[PDB]
């Protein structure tokens, strides 16, 4: 009831959220709240709770899970209470509620939640609860910020004569590596879980596993959108993502339409499976946007090389041939392609997703299907939108003008 | 380097590329139309999705969702 109270219409309400955070986290009413700690016992997670009779009890999380599996009522009830507590905590931290986020981060660290997530002996739903808590408390915070897959502002001298996928990654690899150190273990766990899910047939067969994979896919989508995945890792992950959707505590908060082309100037019964498929589709759309960015960079590099060579007459035919090479006719761009079958797997997945009952999933599938065959037109339009600046001061002027115009 | 010359060359290359790739875009759209014509061919014959596509499930769903 409290968890539903904090959030209304899937959007966090600041006032009631603040009141609930103050009341639950107040020094009083600590008996109701379960306490989680780490003990050397390497380290293990232990839960200590104060019973309504004022008799304190302590037990390891693994012991509680084993007892619940054996069918003991007390441990199962304690675990369910802990899950509802975790859901309430996650609702408290929704929409970057710093007041409660700070205290909850002090109470629960990244390592503890990662250990709980990676402890498969614990129940699947409990692991999903820790996945949700990790996504909201830690991954979504002040240091993390959204990224733009396509940048229409380029600097003439910074543009390399030749660009490669390795160079494209290395462009931002320093920042990505320095920011990914905290969540590197989480990324590895997510990748391992996705590989395990895709390896098994009929991945969406167990409801608890369905919830866990939905949480994992949400975490992966968040991390990708904050820019914590390199381009190469994204191309490696897209194959697995297509494999999962290969033909054989839920909040539906929607951000800016994922299925939107870059621009220079700006309740189903099985709804869990449909939502994870939709998240996978959003990830695939983001990957396609990064591919478009790489193609634009390649075109810009070719143009700059030709201009510098000609002007220390331009061979437009060679430029046209090079720009045609990327579109997938040749094997040079086979790396860019997100499918190993030449797009047959992607097209089949889109067709199998287009007739699903869920409406947002069908809309996304149709938009992706239409975007698939417009690679050339989209690339040309994106290149036309691109602007080149030879001075860094010009870049700063463009940035300030863009900010002012967007705000106005 | 000259900014005006760079801009002029950028416009020239953009125009040349735009003129060059129109028939390829038209061919891609035609291939999309052809694929939409026979959606089942992509799927395996024994698959139920193939049967639905052959009977018009895909196109019927598209028509229903368009409105």
């Amino acid at each position: 009831y409290l968890s539903d109270l904090c959030v209304s219409n899937h959007i966090a309400i600041p006032v009631t959220q603040e009141l609930i955070c103050k009341c639950v986290l107040d020094p009083k009413n600590s008996d109701i709240l379960i306490r989680t700690e780490l003990r050397p016992v390497e380290e293990e997670v232990w839960l200590t709770w104060t019973d309504k009779n004022n008799e304190h009890h302590e037990k390891s999380v693994r012991q509680l899970a084993q007892e619940a599996r054996a069918g003991n009522a007390h441990d199962e009830n304690v675990l369910s209470y802990y899950r509802y507590q975790l859901k309430l905590f996650a609702r408290m931290c929704l929409d970057r509620q710093y007041l409660a986020i700070d205290e909850i981060s002090q109470q629960l660290g990244v390592d503890l939640i990662f250990l709980c997530m990676a402890d498969e002996m614990l129940p699947f739903d409990l692991r999903a609860s820790f996945c949700h808590l990790m996504l909201h408390v830690h991954v979504d915070r002040d240091p993390q910020e959204l990224v733009t897959p396509v940048k229409f502002a380029r600097l003439w001298t910074e543009i390399p004569t030749a660009i490669t996928i390795k160079d494209y990654d290395s462009n931002l690899n320093a920042s990505r590596d320095d920011k990914k150190n905290k969540f590197a273990n989480t990324m590895e766990f997510v990748e391992d879980y996705l590989n395990n899910v895709v390896s098994e047939a009929v991945p969406f067969a167990n409801e608890e596993k369905n919830k866990l994979t939905f949480e994992v896919v949400s975490l992966a989508h968040n991390l990708i959108y904050f820019g914590f995945y390199s381009f190469s890792e994204l191309l490696r992950l897209t194959r697995t993502l297509l494999g999962i959707i290969d033909c054989v505590t839920m909040v539906l908060s929607r951000k800016q339409s994922v299925f939107s082309a870059p621009s220079l100037s700006a309740e189903n019964e099985d709804i869990v499976v449909m939502e994870t498929k939709l998240k996978i589709l959003e990830i695939l759309q983001f990957i396609l946007n990064v591919r478009l960015d790489y193609r634009i960079s390649y075109l810009l590099s070719v143009f700059k090389k030709e201009f510098v060579e000609v002007f220390p007459n331009m061979n437009l035919d060679r430029i046209g041939e090079q720009a045609e090479a990327m579109f997938g006719v040749g094997k040079t761009s086979s790396m860019l392609e997100v499918d190993d079958e030449g797009g047959r797997m992607f097209l089949r997945v889109l067709i199998h997703l287009t007739m699903h009952d869920y409406a947002p999933l069908v809309s996304g599938a149709l938009q992706l299907l239409f975007k698939h065959f417009s690679q050339r037109q989209e690339a040309m339009h994106t290149f036309k939108q691109v602007q080149l600046l030879i001075s860094a001061q010009d870049v700063e002027n463009y940035k300030v003008i863009k900010s002012e115009l967007d705000r106005l | 380097w000259d900014y005006k010359n760079i801009i002029e060359k950028l416009q020239d290359i953009i125009t040349a590329l735009e003129e060059r790739l129109k028939p390829l875009v038209q061919a891609e759209l035609s291939v999309l139309v052809d694929v939409l014509h026979w959606p089942e061919l992509l799927f395996l014959e024994g698959s139920e999705a193939y049967q639905r596509c052959e009977s018009g499930g895909f196109l019927s769903k598209l028509i229903q969702h368009t409105k």
